[PDB]
Formats: C-alpha cells, structure tokens, sequence
RNA sequence: CGCCGUUCCGAAGGGACGGGCGAUGGCCUCCGUUGCCCUCAGCCGAUCGAAAGGGAGUCGGGUUCAGAUCCCCGAAUCCG
RNA sequence: CCCGGUGAGGCGGGGGGGCGAGCCGGGCUCUCGCUUCUGGCGCCAAGCGCCCGGCCGGCCGGGCGCGACCCGCUCCGGGG
C-alpha cells in the first residue's frame, strides 16, 4: 500500500556537510543592556559574600506554611474604596434613626508598634529593592520578642492590602475563631526564625562561583584524589 | 519609624552597608551618564531634602566624573606670569554635586 | 518559542493614530492662491502680439508660485477655454510670464478680444 | 619653535594613509565551530594585488554552513597559491600551503 | 547596450536559450555538468567501498 | 556654549508574501481597502557631498529687432 | 576592570554511538561522532509517531513531538 515515490531523505547536519538547521539558541543570544544587567546581577549574589543580614531574606516561609498564612490574613484584609463610603453611609442612617481587627501595613507603622509591643506577628517581604527598609527588621523583632516571617513576594504581599506592593504586615488582634490558627502559626514561625536567630546572625551567603568554573576545579581535584586512589596500588 | 535606616546609611564602613554601596555602584557604573530613575535610592534622605512621594516629583540619577579641573589650553603653554603656569593641580570651585 | 537568531530585535508594539480632544488652529485657512490671485494681468507687447496672433497663443503674468497645471486649471475657470500647453518662466523683473497656447478650435486673437486685450 | 614635522605627524589630514583603491583589510576567517571542531573548505577565486603593499591578496570563497550563503574572505596570499586551488581551515585540516590549522 | 537600456529589450534579446543561459559560458556549462555528475559518481563509488569494507570488518 | 565620534557601550526593521480572524465599498460576484495575530526579513548605518564622475529618453527644417535640440511645422523617443 | 571576535551560532558538565589496551555477556582509560582526486550542487524538511478540522474507513486541510540528546549562573575566548 506504500507509495514507491514518497522517498526518504535524510540530511547530514555534519561539518560542512550540509547547511545547520534552525537550532535554539537562547543561550547565545545578544540581549539588550537591561535584561544583561538583571541577569549579570544576580549572578553577582551567588559570587559576593553576603553579609548575614541580606543573606537572611533567602531563608523564607516554605510553601505549606505560605497558604495558611495568607488565608488567614485574607480575613483581615483592609476596607476597599466602595465598603469605605458604604460605610459612611451605614453610618449615616445609623445616625438617622467598635471597629473590627484589621490587618496593618507599611513599614513606618510596623516598626512603630513593634517598638510599641502592639503587634501579635509580623510578615516581612523578601525582596524590598532597597533593603535597607527591612535591614532591621529582623533584629528590631528578635529583640523585642515579636513573631516575625520572611514571604516571598511584595506583590503577593500587597494583595492583601489593595496597592501594587507592600512591605511589612502586621496582626495586632484577631477575632476569637482565628485565635487558634494565629497560635498554630506563631508557634511554627517562631521556631524558625526567632529561636534560631544566633544561626541566623551568623550565616554569610553568596560565595558560590559558577558552574562552569566549579568543574574545572572538581575536575583538577578529582585528577589529583584518582591519583592518590590509583598510585597506592 | 525612617531614623533606622538614617542610623544605618551612617555605618558606610560598616558590612552590610560596604556590599550595598558596592552592588549599587557597580549596578550605576552600568547605565547611562544621566538616567531616570524609577523611585528614590534613599527615600529617607529624599523626604530630608524634601521629596514628597507624589505625582510630578521626579528622580534623575546622575554619575560625574572624579578628580579637579586641568586646565583647558594648548599643550602647556598658558602664556603668562609664573603665578598663572598651573594646570594640573586646580580645582573647581563648584562641587561635584553642583556639576550633577 | 525557541531563538532562532541570536540577535534579540526590538519587538514592534502597537501604534495608535491621533485622535485629538481640540483642533489646535480653529479654522482651516483659506487657499490665499486663488484662481484669480493666480493670473494677475496680460501683456499686450508686440513679442506677444504675435504669439496671440501666429501661434494662438496668450502671455499672462502669473504669480511665481504657480504651477503649470494651477495655471492650466485657473485659466480654464476664468476663460473657461480648453488649453493646449503651458510654458512658464520667470523674467529678471522677478513675475512669472507664462505662454498658454490655446486648444486647437479655440480662436486665441477671439477670447483675448473679448477679455480685453486687442 | 615650530612643531616638528614628526609631531605634525599623528594629527593627520596630509599624513593620513590613501586607502582609496585598497581591496579590504587582509584577515583570516571568524572562529566557528566548523573552524573549531572540524575544518571548513573554500575556493581561490582570484589573486589581486592590493595597492601600497607588497605581497598579493587572495580571495578566498567558502559557504556559510548556518545560511544558504556564498561568503568572500580576503586572505594573503601564501606563496603557491593558485585559482581553484582548494583552501581548509580549523583544527582537522591537513598540513600544507595555504591551509590555516591553529 | 547600457545597463538600464535593458528594460527596453525582450528577454530573448538578453538571453539564449540553456541552461544558464546568458549567465555563463556554454564551454564551462558543459565542463561542469561533467564535473557535477561525475564527482556524484565517485562520491556513490566512495559509498559502495565503505560498506564493502564494513562488510568484511 | 558645546566637542569628540560615524558602527563605535544601542530593544537601531513600522516592511513583505501567504494563511487565519475583523471590518468596508461597490455586477456586494469578485477584486481592492484597512484593523489583529501567524510566518518571513541581515546587514551597516540618519542625512549631505559633483551644472566636468555615474545617470533611461529629440532630431530635421522654419521663424525674432533680442529666445530656440525650448516657439511653429514634421518626424520619433523614454518613464509611469 | 581591560582586550579581541562575532549577524554575541552549537560553551561547561552528563548521557547516547563507534575503535583499540585489558579482566571473563558485564563495569573502566582512551578517543572520535560522520566533509581532502576534480574551479559542480547544497536554505526555505524528507521521513515515522501523534492529535484535531470541514465534504462523502474515503477526497480535502491544519497543529504538536522526534528528526535536530537532556541540564546549566556569566556570548565565546584571552588577561585580572
Ligand atoms: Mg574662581
Ligand atoms: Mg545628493
Ligand atoms: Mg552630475
Ligand atoms: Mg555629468
């Protein structure tokens, strides 16, 4: 039933045999100054030491522990613009004829209530550009003996809050039901971050040279241990 | 709230603040001469010198070139009395941050 | 998508047109090149006498900015007479003469005797 | 005193060289892989004589191997050299004149 | 005729009738026809006498 | 003030055939239009630089006091 | 930080294939991975697998993988 004219033709993609095909080479591609300067400097926190204090955003909240956090702090989220004026509304015919526990944003507030004790836990995001806005954190939190997470994401983090980004957050209070959850989670963050904290103070990160010149030398090495494995008999 | 992190941009010589001020230095000496910048490096500093997060306030970053003023003129030769034979070691009598 | 060219070209975005909330002049203005701005006199010299009279010709001095199919097209609403040709040019006085010779029914020495020039 | 004539030297605008009727810059062909692993083979199109120099230019024609490409090289000429004469380049190409082999 | 008088001429007045015709020298056509097919014919001799030898080894 | 620089530290192409989607005008048949993706695209540097370089295509005769390969007559020719 | 090259085109490890030293079909050292008689041609996929889409298993017409190994943190090199 096979055709005698449908005939096959291999090509030889060998060297100069025969014209290379459309290959990928995303790899080898020039690309602009700004994707090569994002993509070069995160190579440069893989090569610097980094001090402890920056290297200890990299140690963050797994992701089992992520979801029940943001489900509770999804009941706790701040009033919208349309509940804002609803509410001057119901407060208006409620003149005619307490306010709830909320979450608490920014870091200026979050600092400020944690030198002031008021907080009950606190989420820090792990990638502030400027890190200098939670470079203290920690150590502020530590010190005063707060619950405090490292989450991955400031725009995850500013999804509770109704804004593009946020940077820390706070629980002050939760209602009674959900005191539960705050003690099942403030047990589990605490023994991760602030009983652990001298180990935390002391980790450097970074100082890791890349792969391409970490074979070069696990190479030379593994010439010189074959040799002291081969040369005694 | 603002007073850790002026307290922190004081401790340069510090850990921290020498890998920061590295990273950002090495990021800077990569862009243009005269660049937008989308947001302030140091918004401590810029509420100082009184930056108000709000629409029209803008931020240019900005890089100049260290080191004092060679005088402009052919080879040597600034023709006039020995006082005026200098032109290496001048300065400029405008900071850098002037000039920026 | 894989890379097939190592060299990343700037990706063609979308392009809107104008769509103006006010128009920045208020009015269109006024073609100041009229059909009359445009034909300003005839001559009436005997090295033009006898371009009307032998070659059924006529010698305008039209304004320098005029093409020879603005004149063709504004001597045919005046006149409202079929043109042959057009020859144009600019004499040291600075105007533009220009020679418009006429279709070939069309009687030059009859439609300058009824403008006038005779 | 003047400027000496061999300071007049590295301004230009006289001393400048006349590069008007020179055929191209004499260089060996880019590093590829071809040139890197295997060895890549060209034609001699021709010999020109490269004015304000004293050795000839060839013109050697090999093949693009990643585009559908017939791409010109000038070399100089090794002495030897003659038209149709074949020219291989890279690491596996065989030891005579006018075959550029690291 | 100059280069742009060409558009002006019929495209038998530009070229004759072969294989690469007005492009190339009949003498040359012929001279590389052969060489094509006959260096296809070794490259197929060549083809035979790998597997014959693997045949054997 | 500006100068340097002319392919050099650059996301440097606003284009094309075919296809798919969308709209439009009319023998709404059949082409044409423009909107959106898909596919494809090298270049090599914006622009300026020669009335002697390159550069398609007009010749005869007549005519004016001064203009003619330019006007008149008669024969062609290139480009779109 | 510097230099050279290129339309930043196959870099580094690992796997897969063939040849020889070897121990007795199985693990290692190796290396290669397809182009040297000629002044020729060489792209824009053959092939096998998988799916879908209209008209009557059959005409027509699309898409995906292999072909064209996987994984990676600097485009490759040379300085430092
Ligand atoms: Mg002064
Ligand atoms: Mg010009
Ligand atoms: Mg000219
Ligand atoms: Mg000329």
């Amino acid at each position: 039933v096979v055709n005698p004219l449908f005939e096959k033709r291999p090509k030889n993609f060998g060297i100069g045999q025969d014209i290379q095909p459309k290959r990928d080479l995303t790899r080898f591609v020039k690309w602009p100054r700004y994707i090569r300067l994002q993509r070069q400097r995160a190579i440069l926190y893989k090569r610097l030491k980094v001090p402890p204090a920056i290297n200890q955003f990299t140690q963050v909240l797994d992701r089992q522990t992520a979801t029940q956090l943001l489900k509770l702090a999804h009941k706790y989220r701040p009033e919208t613009k349309q509940e804002k004026k609803q509410r001057l509304l119901a407060r208006a015919e409620k003149k005619a004829a307490k306010r709830p526990p909320v979450l608490r944003a920014g870091v200026n507030t979050v600092t400020t209530l944690v030198e002031n004790k008021k907080a009950q836990l606190v989420v820090i995001a792990h990638d502030v550009d400027p890190i200098e806005l939670v470079v203290f954190l920690p150590a502020l939190c530590r010190k005063m003996g707060v619950p405090y997470c490292i989450l991955k994401g400031k725009a995850r983090l500013g999804r509770l809050v109704h804004r593009k980004t946020c940077t820390t957050v706070a629980f002050t209070q939760v209602n009674s039901e959900d005191k539960g959850a705050l003690a099942k989670l403030v047990e589990a963050i605490r023994t991760n971050y602030n009983d652990r904290y001298d180990e935390i103070r002391r980790h450097w990160g970074g100082n890791v040279l890349g792969p391409k010149s970490v074979a070069r030398i696990a190479k030379l090495e593994k010439a010189k241990a074959k040799e002291l494995a081969t040369k005694l008999g | 709230g603002y007073k850790y992190i002026q307290e922190l941009w004081r401790k340069k010589q510090s850990d921290v603040m020498r890998f920061l001020l590295r990273v950002r230095c090495w990021q800077y000496r990569q862009l243009s001469a005269l660049h937008r910048a989308p947001r302030p490096t140091r918004p401590d500093k810029a509420r100082r010198l009184g930056y108000k997060a709000k629409q029209g306030y803008v931020i240019y970053r900005i890089r100049v070139r260290r080191g004092g003023r060679k005088r402009p003129v052919p080879k040597g030769a600034t023709y006039g009395k020995p006082v005026h034979h200098g032109v290496n070691q001048l300065k400029f009598a405008r900071s850098l941050q002037s000039v920026a | 998508k894989i890379r097939t060219s190592p060299t990343f070209r700037r990706p063609k975005t979308l392009r809107l047109r104008r769509q103006p909330k006010y128009p920045r002049k208020s009015a269109p203005r006024r073609n100041k090149l009229d059909h009359y701005a445009i034909i300003k006199f005839p001559l009436t010299t005997e090295s033009a006498m006898k371009k009307i009279e032998d070659n059924n010709t006529l010698v305008f001095i039209v304004d320098v900015k005029a093409n020879k199919h603005q004149i063709k097209q504004a001597v045919k609403k005046l006149y409202d007479i079929d043109v042959a040709k057009v020859n144009t040019l600019i004499r040291p006085d600075g105007e533009k003469k220009a020679y418009v010779r006429l279709a070939p029914d069309y009687d030059a020495l009859d439609v300058a005797n009824k403008i006038g020039i005779i | 005193g003047r400027v000496i004539r061999g300071q007049r030297k590295g301004a230009g605008s006289v001393f400048r060289a006349h590069v008007k009727h020179r055929k191209g810059a004499a260089r060996l062909r880019a590093v590829d892989f071809a040139e890197r692993h295997g060895y890549i083979k060209g034609i001699v199109k021709d010999i020109i004589h490269d004015p304000g120099r004293g050795a000839p230019l060839a013109k050697v024609v090999f093949r693009d191997p990643y585009r559908f490409k017939k791409r010109t090289e000038l070399f100089i000429a090794a002495e030897g050299i003659h038209t149709g004469q074949f020219v291989y380049c890279g690491k596996k190409a065989q030891l005579n004149i006018g075959n550029v082999l690291p | 005729v100059r280069p742009k008088v060409l558009m002006r001429l019929s495209k038998t007045k530009k070229h004759v009738s072969r294989a690469y015709g007005g492009s190339m020298c009949a003498k040359c056509v012929r001279d590389r026809i052969k060489r094509a097919f006959l260096i296809e014919e070794q490259k197929i001799v060549v083809k035979v006498l790998k597997a014959q030898a693997q045949s054997q080894k």
